RNA sequence: CGAAUGCCGGCAUGAGUAACGAUAAAGAGGGUGAGAAUCCCUCUCGCCGUAAGCCCAAGGGUUCCUACGCAAUGGUCGUCA
RNA sequence: UCGAUGUCGGCUCGUCGCAUCCUGGGGCUGAAGAAGGUCCCAAGGGUUGGGCUGUUCGCCCAUUAAAGCGGCACGCGAGCUGGGUUCAGAACGUCGUGAGACAGUUCGGUCUCUAUCCGCCACGGGCGCAGGAGGCUUGAGGGGGGCUCUUCCUAGUACGAGAGGACCGGAAGGGACGCACCUCUGGUUUCCCAGCUGUCCCUCCAGGGGCAUAAGCUGGGUAGCCAUGUGCGGAAGGGAUAACCGCUGAAAGCAUCUAAGCGGGAAGCCCGCCCCAAGAUGAGGCCUCCCACGGCGUCAAGCCGGUAAGGACCCGGGAAGACCACCCGGUGGAUGGGCCGGGGGUGUAAGCGCCGCGAGGCGUUGAGCCGACCGGUCCCAAUCGUCCGAGGUCUUGACC
């Protein structure tokens, strides 16, 4: 029942543009509180456990 | 009145009025009161101003 | 619906068992709203409140447990008996931001 | 309200019993009978042919409707029913005496005859 | 600022002689901001700070008496609007969103043998074969809720200051309370 | 030999949009792992229940247990099969 | 066009056009009035429910101002419809020895998920507008929206035999329609409250519990959303004109609106109302604020800290919402949830208490439990951190 399926090949080029608009952006991250390492902005880690409270492990 | 009877009451410094053929009436209030009343027998009604 | 409750249920429960838990962002936040108000009745303390909170979590051990157990610890505040804190990791395949929440202590 | 075939009843001895709307009078567009308005429609069933008779072609004015009409008194009114009166073009009822109670409306929009005969008015 | 403005209080109505509904509006005198004039070269808007204490958190009649209080030193109470006259008022929509041919625009859909049939809402058609392709016509699902809206003959009845507030005839202020509404009075017919 | 809606075989398309095979649901705790929403124990809960029961046979035919182990099969995982 | 363009009628969405049905402006009558009829000008808006018929069309019903003609493959099937004629049945009538057959008829008879492009509607991603900035407008251009009936004074006066019934001019009401909106009214209100049977767990009672859909059921129910409902609008008024009517006056020393000169006059055109809008590359205005960091070969208009001028990310929240972007908050907080006070909703709880063997009843109670609505207070959670982001191109001239 394929009423409409593309009529033309798609243009290598353009095709890719389409893809184009699409951009990767590494998670903003910030250095630790004191477990000194880099971390996911805002959170404890297998480095930390702090924040202001010792909740976590290792 | 009493909502006619409808010992209950409902809606503003207005309230509102419902009625019946034979130049006779249904002065009005609240839903509960409503359906029961429109449907069957006064004196058997209970809640409000008569089974009071 | 049936579900919303369900959850609020098992969770509220285990939660009281633990004082903290791992669910996902929202999961946590509302588990908060409610396990919380439950807590508040825990405070209320009495025939009635007891009745309600059980009405939902269903079970004595804990029911009273919360009630006589921690209700005290908190009897004083103004809600907030819960503190939800965002987690640093995401469950796989998924990518979901889990979180950890507790009863503030 | 009350157009197309909605049925409604008498309250005047005009000789009816009941009628099915047709037209909601007034002028094109238009779709509603409501106390005061005037409907065009007719006999579904009339008594032993008093003077009207079943399936008879008629015009009449709107007198009692549970569509609840609002009065410029931010106050509200509705009836356990739907009925009215028949007329001679010259907006006059035919039914010699009235029936169910009516609303100040009639006077308003021109229907004394009725107005007075009325067992009651609200 | 050429005009008079404020926000959405709420609507209710009560009293009068029969009984009329209205809406209340909020506004003491949201201060002076330059003063419209293509004089000597282009002169349009200036800002000799005299502002809030927040606002660097972001950093010829009508307008003329606006020169009056603007010069005064910023603000200028509202209610020039008096005992029932007609402003008019703009209000931003109310973000309704992206919708169906339906409420986007009154249109009968799926008649009955099929109104239902797991079939409903979706405008009916687009364009004759031979005329060709597509108008810029027939709207489409044309979002609503952010439109800048407003109307005419806005009769305002009364006001009072228990805070600078107005009571205007027939709400329809567009947006919801706690929202931005502006009023002028222009080209009155019911002048 | 473009060139026969060509035969053979690779290789791109839409396209990272469409689908996951019944709207009988999940959630928490701990356990094991290099790594587990997707395995193990465990406590909340939902669904059958005339069946989503156990049985005889038909058909298939080692698929079964037990220790190992995961490259592909398993429409994601997967230390589970 | 047969490696294929899907043929009726309907539907829904419509868009021209005029020979215009209704509208307005006209000149004409065998026009007094009034209403008619003749044609010219004008497409603004507007141009109803049934009825029977697969129908278009048509006939009839009741309205109306009207109930217009025709274009777009007799517009629309990658949008439905699919009644039909126009797949095998089959049926009759009807031809034909027959066989099948008939634009004669009659009963039934599988119209296919995923839009590439252009296109349209919406929402952001760039980059530009040559300092770097946050906030304010102007709008050329563009879009919406333009109807109408009745009632009344002017008058029952102009006309008039009379029954009638005015221009001109002005009040009101309503229709259908569009913008927007909850107050009022009505619908909602998937768990807010309340009554319920059947069942399994609850520990026996009571007092609950899931399931009885994805609320089992019923009786009700904010807030938002939304009519059936609230406010509203289609106008004045100005500028050029259509038809059409005049003045002034030749050429025809006598007329003529007339080529040149001036005005009269349309629901029309332009403007006015409202709605966008300089990505109108002719990047517009204005104000506010930030000042020339570095060291590298040069018309170094190329690479580094920057200025919180500012903004951004993350987080927290919105009738803001698919994403996105938009807007307000970010513990010098009230932003979200919590709590709390209020309404508003259910209708007097769970317990003991008393009257009746029981059923229950009445009390303690208008109680109890409460989802968004208004507004407190730092109970909880918006910590802390990071990025990027200017410097002022070349030439002419006007001033200090």
């Amino acid at each position: 029942a394929k009423h409409p399926v593309p009529k033309k090949k798609t243009s290598k080029s353009k095709r890719d543009m389409r893809r184009s608009h699409h951009a990767l952006t590494a998670p903003n991250l910030t250095e630790c509180p004191q477990c000194h390492g880099k971390k996911l902005s805002h959170h404890i880690c297998p480095n930390c456990g702090y924040y202001d409270g010792r909740q976590v492990l290792a | 009145r009493e909502c006619d009877y409808c010992g209950t009451d409902i809606e503003p410094g207005t309230g509102t009025m419902f009625v019946h053929k034979d130049g006779a009436t249904t002065h009005f209030c609240s839903s509960k009161c409503e359906n029961n009343a429109d449907l069957r027998e006064a004196r058997n009604l209970e809640w409000t101003d008569t089974a009071r | 619906s049936s579900h919303r409750l369900a959850l609020y249920r098992n969770q509220a429960k285990s939660l009281l068992t633990h004082g903290r838990i791992t669910t996902t962002v929202p999961k946590a936040k509302e588990l908060r709203g409610f396990v919380d108000h439950l807590i508040h009745l825990a405070k209320r303390g009495d025939l009635h409140a007891r009745r309600l909170v059980l009405r939902d979590l269903q079970d004595v051990k804990l029911v009273r447990k919360l009630f006589d157990e921690i209700a005290p610890r908190y009897r004083d505040r103004q809600g907030g008996y819960t503190r939800v804190l965002k987690l640093a990791e995401r469950r796989r395949g998924d990518g979901a931001p889990l979180a950890l929440v507790e009863l503030v202590e | 309200m009350i157009q197309q075939e909605s049925r409604l009843k008498v309250a005047d001895n005009s000789g009816a019993r009941e009628v099915l709307v047709i037209k909601v009078l007034g002028g094109s567009g238009r779709r509603y009978a409501n106390i005061g308005d005037v409907v065009v429609a007719t006999v579904k069933d009339a008594t032993p042919g008093g003077v009207v008779k079943k399936g008879q072609v008629v015009k009449a004015v709107v007198v009692r409707t549970k569509r609840g009409v609002r009065r410029p008194d931010g106050s509200y009114i509705r009836f356990d029913e739907n009925a009215c009166v028949i007329i001679r073009d010259d907006k006059s009822p035919r039914g010699t005496r009235i029936f169910g109670p009516v609303a100040r409306e009639l006077r308003d929009k021109d229907f004394m005859k009725i107005i007075s005969l009325a067992p009651e008015v609200i | 600022v050429q005009g008079f403005a404020g926000y959405k209080a709420g609507m209710t109505p009560r009293e009068g002689m029969e009984t009329v509904p209205v809406t209340v509006i909020e506004t003491p005198p949201m201060r002076a901001v330059a003063l419209r004039a293509y004089e000597q070269r282009p002169l349009t808007e200036v800002w000799t700070d005299e502002f809030h204490s927040e606002l660097d958190r972001t950093l010829s009649d009508r307008l003329d008496h606006a020169l009056d209080i603007v010069e005064d030193g910023g603000e200028h109470a509202m209610n020039i609007f008096r005992a029932g006259e007609y402003a008019d008022v703009a209000g931003v929509t109310k973000g309704k969103g992206t919708q169906g041919p339906v409420k986007r625009w009154g249109v009968q859909k799926r008649k009955g043998k099929h109104a239902r049939q797991g079939w409903r809402r979706r405008i009916g058609n687009l364009g004759p074969w031979n005329p060709s392709r597509v108008r810029s016509t027939v709207p489409q699902q044309g979002q609503t809720g952010y439109h800048q809206r407003t109307e005419l003959n806005k009769r305002l009845i009364d006001i009072g200051e228990g805070g600078p507030y107005t009571l205007v005839k027939g709400s329809v202020p567009g947006p919801d309370k706690r929202l931005v509404p502006f009023f002028r009075a222009v080209r009155p017919n019911d002048q």
